[PDB]
């Protein structure tokens, strides 16, 4: 349902704007990963 | 009673929470069960 | 019934031992090389990745997928993408499969090549079908998923040949030999006391007459008779590799004759 | 990291045998040498493929996310 970030502990599709430092819901883990990409990548089977 | 500085800690000595951690606890801790760790972070 | 003749010693879904006689070492050799590298086969050559929470990277998985053998008996009628007039690929120059697997149970979910799902119209021709020779029927283990890991992919397999990439290899490994007794003298055995006692003997010896103590060297004898055995990965029937291989090499020489014509 | 699909040197598909193999060992208590031969792995190139493999994907899986 769209996101931009993700925590490395609860994997909650978070995502927030400025002035939100860094944190998750209950997971005060100040890490956050940048989800994935929508345009999908193609691969050479070789 | 009174605070004074911080002491980095050798990674697997008495303090380091890993000197006790079992195998299954290491994995959850995102630390490898094969790491020897005699170093500092 | 003419020049190159065959004598088959064994046969099966995967192996064929035979004896080629009345043929130059050359032809025997080329025919062999052709099999190893110039016979069309279908193989996953494109992989689009939707979701990968696996512990393997995308190109890692992809490399294996391209490696999974696929049916290829009717390839002689599937086309080379590079020759098809479509924009990219189509049911005329490809076969699209899909692999969707999700770590459901907490017992480690295994992904096999049998989870591949052909989604393009096979147009009634036998081609594209993960090949499986397993006892439990799981033709090659692609990957392993834990608790709740995903893996969504779409694979496009194309007509190819080993030369481009070993994956389009349908021949596994060929057994080659000739002159089991060193009669011809194409080798100088390295000994330490007794060559004849140090170097084992080939089962082909059994199929040929020994040299006889005092006979002078037959300087006029050349290489006749070759004891081969063609293995097969499955993508194509054993007996087929040999045939098509002979076909291909046959068509190749043909092309040179056409070339001199246009010239 | 997973059983190679296909042996490097000749290409005998060796990806569909990991499990079979590990089974001929455990329950059938066979020596590695006999197990291999029964999986049809006759040439050493093909043998070294399975014998030498280390299935790391197993400890790779053990990390939570
Ligand atoms: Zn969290
Ligand atoms: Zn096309
Ligand atoms: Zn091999």
């Amino acid at each position: 349902a769209t996101l931009k970030y993700i925590c490395a502990e609860c994997s909650s599709k978070l995502s927030l704007s400025r002035t939100d430092a860094v944190r998750c819901k209950d997971c005060g883990h100040r890490i956050l990963l940048k989800a994935r990409t929508k345009r999908l990548v193609q691969f050479e089977a070789r | 009673k009174v605070f004074i500085g911080r002491l980095p800690i050798m990674l697997r000595s008495k303090n380091c929470y890993l000197s006790e951690a079992t195998e299954s606890d290491l994995y959850k801790l995102k630390e490898c069960p094969f790491d020897m760790g005699g170093y500092f972070i | 019934e003419e020049g190159p003749q065959v004598k088959i010693r064994e046969a099966s879904k995967d192996n064929v031992d035979f004896i080629l006689s009345n043929v130059d070492l050359a032809m025997a050799n080329s025919l062999r090389r052709v099999m190893i590298a110039e016979i069309p086969t279908l193989a996953i050559d494109s992989v689009e990745v939707e979701t990968n929470t696996t512990v393997l990277a995308d190109e890692f998985i992809a490399h294996r997928l391209g490696l999974i053998p696929l049916q290829s008996m009717d390839i002689e009628q599937l086309e080379y993408s590079r020759d098809c007039f479509c924009e990219d690929h189509c049911d005329k120059c490809s076969v699209v499969l899909t692999l969707q697997a999700f770590g459901e149970s907490e017992s480690t979910t295994n992904v096999y090549s049998k989870d591949l799902v052909i989604v393009s119209n096979l147009m009634g021709r036998n081609i594209g079908h993960p090949i499986i020779q397993d006892k439990e029927g799981n033709g090659v283990l692609i990957c392993k998923l834990r608790k709740g890991q995903e893996l969504k992919l779409t694979c496009v397999a194309k007509k190819g040949i080993a030369k481009e990439h070993a994956k389009w290899g349908p021949a596994a490994a060929i057994e080659f030999e000739y002159d089991p007794w060193n009669k011809l003298k194409h080798t100088d055995y390295w000994y330490e006391q007794d060559s004849a006692k140090e170097w084992p003997q080939s089962k082909n010896c059994e199929y040929e007459d020994p040299p006889n103590e005092g006979d002078p060297f037959d300087y006029k004898a050349q290489a006749d008779t070759f004891y081969m055995n063609v293995e097969s990965v499955g993508s194509i029937p054993v007996d087929q590799v040999v045939v098509r291989g002979i076909d291909t090499l046959q068509k190749k020489v043909a092309s040179i004759l056409l070339a001199l014509t246009q010239m | 990291m997973i059983v190679p699909v296909r042996c490097f040197s000749c290409g005998k598909v060796v990806g569909d045998k990991w499990e079979s193999y590990l089974n001929l060992l455990q329950e059938d208590e066979l020596d590695e040498g006999t197990a291999l031969s029964r999986l049809g792995l006759k040439r050493y190139c093909c043998r070294r493929m399975i014998l030498t493999h280390v299935d790391l994907i197993e400890k790779f899986l053990r990390y939570n996310p």
